[PDB]
């Protein structure tokens, strides 16, 4: 007809006047308390808008679903998959679901403290992102309940969250460590540390284990989730820069950096590490490895090394690179200890697997191995025996203590990673810490770390009893969703708890 | 180059005490620089085809000689000093239909550097974009 | 050919071995239903409501939390991360709400991706259609790229102002809901400047910088109390759910809803342009949608709360009261564009009309609803007052 | 019963809640509680496992009979006390830039959220303060962060120091 | 605001007034020869509106799609499957697509030859379905080819196919036996045998060989492409009615029945059964099983079992059942004899196969058995011994003969099928025939059948000629796509078919 | 097509909601588009039927 | 619609020559009267009667 | 009524000279009626869960005690006496969200037997429609 | 729980170990590209091109 066929207008076409939809007036800033207050008139990176973020995530979904629905289901590979990992699992998708839903609230307070246009447009899309990767991990758990070999715990890990300590620092590390503090700062904890570091052993590093025992489910998701997560460390970037460009602003970075650094990695060393090679059977490597290549050498060296735009290598460097060698060991101890609380069934390391950490790491069997073959000597898999390991750390004088900064579980008397008792009153209340960066933090800053332990609330209670208020049994009210084994014969009753006669004492007490 | 880009470059590739023995001192407490960049791709039709037919072939023997690709479950690892470009029209041109960078994004996993967008061109760079 | 060094538990057959090896002969549960102990809405549980509800970690002193104790880490000074102080509005359940059309991520960028996709195809068909020439190029190079494109920053500081809310939201669903509002917006304003872009792509001459409609938002006689009252809904507000609820409830209801359905799209008709229609069709299909979620959230839950009723609908009316006014002043002020319109465009009968049309549905679809005693006759004619 | 979600200290707080029927009444015992329950600073910590939820329950009485009491005006520019936010929220900011080190501004900061936390002051004055005094406090606090050594750190604080492994 | 909120209009909602949208006026009529003249007031068994219909197709390419491009490519789907497998599928996927096709235009006649209104859009529905078919299977050549072990054959299969005498027959079974003809008749032949009775082995039988040998890829894309064919059965069987219930239209039925399903079961049921067995290393259940199932006792009982309508069961049935228990097996012995001349490779049965079949098929062994042994013992796999099968069925006296009509390879000789050699003359041409049907449909109607067969086109010319020009080659040039042998190494070469010189004869001419 | 089906559907329960049949006028209606408008329906219905005989 | 709808019934069902049909169908008759339909009448002057419906 | 629509009824299950015999001689050189009912179904998650949940639950309880469902490759074959009908409002309310017959006919691969829908109620059936 | 009763090549052992086993250690043939020969309208080939021309 009248002229050639232009819609020539792509993303790109519109996104050059985005940065003009700004205007000045005068309240024009940020409702949060921050102390970065620098010009930071960046640039989004990936020149993104509403429509072709909605478009380019469609295609994600289009490929990602459809895979569960269509091949992977007809290959049974929610089935197919492998029960420890299965276990494992409710954890790993359950923690990421609650660490990614508070990343929204992160973005939230980068996207009102944001100062340019581009960015409020890249945040609120990045608000949708966070969004997604909730829903889902969700949906991972969803899959996972609905097609595999025990839906139980996958099916309630909301509410079944609340028993065990594991939960208490997941709702700190990726999430409370986010959104309670400085907005401007969010750059930072969720971004420069968070998304830059921990996001790639934590969702990419895992779908190798995953794949490693069966599971095909979450390589599909979780592969997918990541493909979000490198904008959002590119938009971060540009806030660092701004930060590091004012000498009023640059002086606030290292101190935060570290706290953050600590924060993350003190419950997400332990944690991810136990995961993977507890968690497991076939294993891909050493955690240590995975902590090295990722973290150290290349974020570290990539991130942290290049910015040197006077940035400091992490002064706890030193006792986290300890606690990647032993943390992840000391606490499945504990977690295999206190199993009767988690929404999740548990396994003793067999006999291959002792061999390959006493191969990779040297001193396992002497310290972890006789431990784990006492235990089993007891009958710690039998609703028969009547014990539990945490009888154990009774009757040999071995106290649990809760941190009451990072609320990692740790026992001075075992640990051979970084961790240091120490014990302080204040006001008729005592307070525990494991390390001197923790303590150094509630020193400082007491009004920030209130938070109940497990012992506090549970104090004087008997165990079945917090199990069963807190719904923690299954279908048919007997049985428990915890198992100190893997098998699908002869688990825990609730009877069985109650058999013995476990109540609660705030260990603090001794002093 | 390529090699010192590998995956299990050392210590990685040292087991037991010989790994702890320089894990664990000294100067290695502290971070070190780094002049590469980390590129996950997740593994699909449109990436496998890409890797294989313009990365390993006309990028890496023309551009970059240090791009080391490794084989993990359900994910390409790849290293490379000092940057990765792409071009998105040769990746269209390839497939055989119509593919911008935000389609390359679908399976562009992870990165460990500083990335951007600039037209249809995807780079990931070590560079200190701002400072530098 | 080849298989590659990696091995699965699923192909490989030594791995494979040992994990079938290991399965059960049955499901340790009879209870394949994530979020089984959800209270549904409706009949059946949804998959909006399974992969969504209770997803924030709240604990029990929250209405609706189930977890226990208090927050790990607070802010400085020992303001907790979500908190019942947030707010004014206060519930039994912070987690009762639905969004009526269930979206969750994965349908909501389904459904943008498709209209953005037509909307290309369209716009390459308009143009080698050439309808351009059916257009007056008065209405154009003024009422469309100044006028038009002003409302852009009006509806780029409502989006603006859902980023608090972003941040302090008591749920998981008004989270999801919220985002999803804010996010309409700011597309709609993108929408806004594609067309100027596209205007200015295949009508020579047309200067697409949005300099021109940026001085009319800035400095402009037309769109001043409109802007005063964005200004402050943006960024003078701290309570998530007044912000959320003025901006829907009230001021995109009477204002948003004129200045698109009542006058760009009821008059762009009449000069030959088919095209800010286009525009204004997902404008007014993503009022429509948004409405309905704000509807169940601060009536359905809020304000029809069997303890605190009385409490949010006081509570309510006092926002409603208290940003009711810059609206009308917003609305008198826009008036005085008619008067810029070419003669005959359209006559006070109409204006009128349409006044009453969008004040009669916010009677019905908000004010009634809380129980506000609205006079139509007195609103119409405040606003017809700056009619020139 | 002595449970989680239901014990006989709810229950029991929820019986004495269902008394206060008027605002001073009840905006004083909320003020009192804050200052009894709630804080680092509180005067005890028998009630830890429990004070959130029943503050909550304190909140709640504060603010539906604030609300039933007040006009528009004053709902949205006063506190339950009679006092004019705008002015309790100037002054704490001024009181807050001429603190003259972390410890003056923390009990500034703590003691605006002890006394004025909502249903007692409106909630957009509130976190406007919460705004400005976190901003101060913070700026206060991380300078020079580790320079005081943990010896030094704990007599500051004012902590008795119960045990220290190595 | 207005009143509640409709979308209202659905499909159903405009379809109520699709059977309107016909006007009477004077050529209202069909463009194509038909001897059914009665009334198509049928009303189309799926209420289907254009939108909506590519609503559900797309949905359905969404999951398949994502399943293909995602997932599979991640658990290399393409590559391990058993390279006997990666071969059959080139004739498969390629054959069906060509059905599929022909599909097309035979619904153009349908779809021309109806009255309804509803049903010219279905038909233009059922039109789009077999181009859906259609690029379907094109595209489980397309995957295999750009992601298996051996693209050869997939990636020129619509130019390699030419030199074969197994294309000439499928030029016919789903293809001109289609479109070739009466337009109402498409019911009968396209619809009420060939979408009812055929695609059920033909593509979804088929899917269970392709998962037992280590394909997800078929099954993906052919039970998808199965899902539309289900609509055109309905739509199909309503014509039948039509037809059924006009006494001077249901004169016609039964010898249009019969007809159409012998001219497909003379190429299908060997065919596919010889592509199954002989294709396949891990059997799913023997050939006869499978067309006893699908066809004899599903078929045969529910559609024409059922119509008795005044529906008669098919005079060649018996015949039918004979081809269904030895004319696969008579059709791999001349198939594999003529190697050369397809465009994949071939292979001997082994030890468990050999015995499969003797279990299965009591007398294999005595008759197929001791000849494949033979063959092998003669060195048919052995590029330097200067033996292709072709020569042992010269020095035996076996002449291999092409029909007429189907254009089915066959042996008569030693033939345990249901053929039967016919040899006639006339007006200077001699015509070979296997069957007393096929040679009917000649002896009524010579004008329709004068395919010129393999000997006929290269009579007098050397294999390796013909290999060359029709372009039977590899990317070298020089190794033959086709090989006796599935194996990797050791393939023959144009030299090796030029070195032993066989020149192509018309077996006719020895009369 | 099936973009175009959605979005169609998401408009008119849109329209619908939105109350823009209000300012539409009566006659072009039931009059303009009810009975000339519907009327080129069987124009392209025809135009349809005029690829039969090419697929 | 009287002579559109004679060349509609001659266009479907008195060619036999597809390439005549569907040239003369898109290059002759559509090109020309339902252009003039579809652009220069109903969605030309149904905005002036308040439609965004047709268009 | 669920091993007698068995996939290997007789003469299935018999092989070698057992087979041979009654296929080939001689009531069944002619075609036989069959009052039963074909269902192909594709499996994927939406199936699965309606077979496992609905099918083989209250319909083959309630409705038709005759539906004999086996596993094969990548589908389900299903068999049943008379007709299986399939209300779809049903499955979208299992599943909570929105599902049609058109949502539901994704994954429905193969019918024997005359099938339609009406409305959202997809139903298969042996009995000849319009000539019974 | 429970993974019914057929077996595949691609997740059996059993069968996978015998695939894996008769796999050859390199394409057969570097010509990955179905209709290679088919020519292309613009300097490289598509899908639409692949799919389509020569059925
Ligand atoms: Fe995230
Ligand atoms: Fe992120
Ligand atoms: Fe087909
Ligand atoms: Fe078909």
């Amino acid at each position: 007809a009248a002229n050639r066929a232009p819609t020539s207008v792509n993303a790109q076409e519109v996104h050059r006047w985005l940065q003009s939809f700004n205007w000045d007036f005068k309240n024009n800033r940020t409702k949060y308390a921050t102390k970065y207050k620098m010009a930071n008139e960046t640039k989004e990176q990936f020149k993104l808008i509403a429509k072709e973020y909605a478009r380019m995530e469609a295609v994600k979904d289009e490929r990602q679903f459809g895979s569960l629905q269509d091949a992977l289901t007809r290959l049974n590979a929610g089935v197919r998959v492998h029960p420890k990992w299965n276990e494992t699992m409710k954890v790993v998708s359950n923690f990421l679901e609650v660490g990614e839903y508070n990343a929204i609230a992160a973005t939230g307070m980068l996207w009102d403290s944001a100062q340019a246009a581009e960015q409020k447009n890249g945040y609120l899309a990045q608000v949708l992102d966070e969004i997604r990767h909730t829903h889902q991990c969700a949906y991972v758990n969803y899959y996972f309940a609905k097609n595999g070999q025990d839906p139980a715990g996958h099916n309630d890990a909301r509410r079944t969250r609340t028993i065990g300590p594991l939960w208490k620092g997941m709702k700190r590390v990726f999430s409370d460590g986010f959104i309670s503090g400085d907005a401007v700062e969010c750059s930072l904890n969720l971004q420069l540390v968070g998304e830059a570091c921990f996001t790639n052993p934590l969702i990419v590093a895992v779908t190798e284990w995953a794949a490693a025992n069966g599971d095909e489910i979450t390589p599909t998701v979780f592969l997918s989730i990541e493909t979000d997560e490198l904008r959002h460390m590119a938009n971060g970037y540009q806030t660092v820069v701004s930060i590091a460009n004012d000498p009023a602003s640059a002086k606030y970075l290292n101190t935060d950096l570290n706290n953050a650094f600590w924060t993350q990695q003190k419950y997400f060393t332990p944690v991810l590490g136990m995961l993977f090679e507890y968690g497991s059977k076939f294993k891909v490597e050493p955690w240590v490895k995975t902590w090295n290549r990722w973290v150290y050498e290349d974020w570290g060296g990539i991130w942290i090394g290049r910015l040197g735009y006077g940035v400091e290598s992490p002064r706890s460097l030193k006792d986290a690179k300890q606690d990647a060698y032993w943390a992840h060991h000391d606490l499945y101890l504990l977690a295999y200890a206190l199993w009767p609380t988690g929404f999740f069934r548990l396994a003793l390391p067999d006999q291959e697997e002792m061999e390959w950490f006493e191969a990779n790491y040297p001193g396992w069997y002497d310290h972890y191995g006789k431990i784990y073959e006492e235990w089993r000597a007891r009958g710690c898999e039998d609703p028969s025996s009547g014990f539990i390991p945490l009888m154990w750390f009774i009757e040999n004088n071995h106290p649990i203590y809760i941190d009451r900064v990072s609320q990692v579980p740790f026992c001075p008397s075992l640990a051979k990673g970084a961790s240091t008792l120490r014990v302080h009153e204040y006001n008729g209340q005592m307070h525990t810490f494991s390390d001197q960066w923790g303590e150094r933090m509630w020193l400082a800053e007491p009004e920030r770390y209130e938070c109940q332990n497990i012992f506090e609330q549970y104090e004087g209670r008997e165990l079945s009893e917090v199990i069963a208020e807190l719904h923690g049994l299954r279908s048919d009210g007997k049985t428990l969703i915890a198992q100190p084994h893997v098998r699908g014969d002869k688990l825990w009753t609730l009877d069985d708890i109650k058999r013995l006669n476990c109540v609660f004492k705030n260990p603090v007490k001794a002093f | 180059s390529v090699n010192s880009n590998a995956y299990d470059a050392g210590i990685m590739g040292l087991k037991g005490k010989d790994f702890a023995d320089q894990f664990f001192a000294d100067e290695n407490q502290v971070v070190h620089e780094s002049d590469t960049v980390v590129l996950v791709l997740k593994k699909s039709d449109e990436i496998n085809t890409f890797i294989e037919e313009i990365l390993l072939t006309d990028y890496k023997k023309n551009v970059n000689p240090t791009v080391n690709v490794e084989d993990r479950a359900g994910y390409w690892w790849i290293k490379a000093n000092g940057k990765i470009e792409v071009d998105c029209d040769e990746i269209s041109e390839l497939l055989g239909r119509q593919f911008n960078v935000y389609d390359f994004l679908v399976d562009v996993s992870s990165t460990i550097g500083r990335a951007y967008t600039l037209g249809n061109k995807f780079t990931i760079t070590s560079e200190l974009m701002g400072l530098d | 050919s080849m298989l590659g060094e990696r091995r699965r538990g699923l192909t490989d057959p030594e791995m494979a071995a040992v994990i079938l090896k290991a399965l059960p002969e049955a499901p340790l549960d009879g209870n394949n239903k994530m979020g089984y102990f959800v209270t549904p809405r409706w009949k059946r549980l949804t998959e909006y409501e399974a992969l969504t509800v209770y997803a924030q970690p709240n604990a029990d002193w929250i209405a609706g939390g189930l977890d226990w104790g208090d927050w790990t880490q607070k802010f400085h000074g020992g303001r907790p991360s979500w908190g019942n102080e947030t707010t004014e509005l206060r519930t039994v359940d912070w987690f009762k709400h639905r969004d009526p059309l269930r979206r969750w991520h994965a349908p909501y960028v389904k459904d943008k991706a498709e209209e953005w996709r037509y909307t290309d195809r369209f716009l390459q068909g308009y143009s080698a259609d050439g309808q351009i020439r059916a257009m007056n190029p008065t209405w154009r190079d003024e009422f469309i790229n100044r006028y038009w494109g002003a409302f852009l920053f009006n509806e780029y500081g409502l989006f603006n102002a859902h980023s608090q809310g972003a941040r302090e939201a008591l749920s998981d669903v008004t989270r999801v809901s919220l985002a999803f509002w804010g996010f309409d917006k700011i597309d709609i304003a993108q929408m806004i400047q594609l067309e100027r872009g596209f205007l200015a792509k295949i009508v020579p001459g047309f200067d697409e910088s949005t300099a021109v409609p940026k001085a009319e938002w800035t400095n402009g006689e037309v769109y001043k109390s409109a802007r005063l009252a964005v200004e402050g809904l943006w960024q003078e507000v701290f309570d998530w759910n007044e912000s959320a609820f003025s901006v829907h409830a009230v001021y995109d209801a009477l204002f948003g809803q004129f200045v698109r359905r009542e006058f760009f799209q009821r008059l762009a008709p009449r000069f030959g342009d088919n095209l800010t229609p286009f525009f204004i069709n997902q404008a007014q299909t993503y009022f429509q949608i948004a409405k309905q979620g704000v509807q169940d959230l601060y009536y359905n839950c809020l304000g029809d709360d069997p303890e605190f009723s009385d409490y949010n609908r006081t509570v309510m009316r006092n926002w409603t009261g208290k940003w009711l006014e810059p609206t009308i002043a917003a609305l008198r002020d826009f008036m005085g564009l008619f008067a810029k319109l070419p003669a005959g465009t359209t006559d006070k009968e109409e204006i009128t009309a349409s006044l009453y049309r969008v004040v009669d549905d916010w009677i019905e679809d908000y004010a009634s609803r809380i129980d506000f005693k609205a006079d139509r006759d007195q609103i119409v004619k405040a606003v017809l007052a700056g009619l020139k | 019963k002595l449970g989680i979600h239901s014990n006989d200290t709810r229950d029991a707080w929820v019986n004495k809640i269902a008394q206060l029927n008027t605002l001073e009444k009840a905006a004083e015992m909320l003020k009192q509680f804050r200052m009894d329950h709630t804080t680092p600073f509180r005067n005890s910590y028998e009630l830890d496992n429990d004070y959130l939820w029943i503050e909550a329950k304190l909140e709640e009485k504060v603010a539906v009979l604030k609300a039933r009491a007040f006009n528009e005006v004053d709902f949205r520019h006063k506190t339950a006390f009679g006092e004019d936010a705008k002015s309790v929220l100037d002054g704490t900011v001024a009181k807050m830039n001429a603190a003259k080190d972390k410890w003056e501004a923390e009990k500034i900061h703590i003691g605006f959220r002890q006394a004025y936390k909502p249903p007692i002051m409106p909630v957009n004055y509130f976190l406007d303060g919460e705004r400005q005094l976190g901003t101060r406090l913070m700026e206060l606090r991380n300078l020079n962060y580790y320079d005081t050594p943990l010896e030094e750190l704990r007599k500051q604080r004012g902590v008795r120091v119960v045990h220290l492994q190595s």
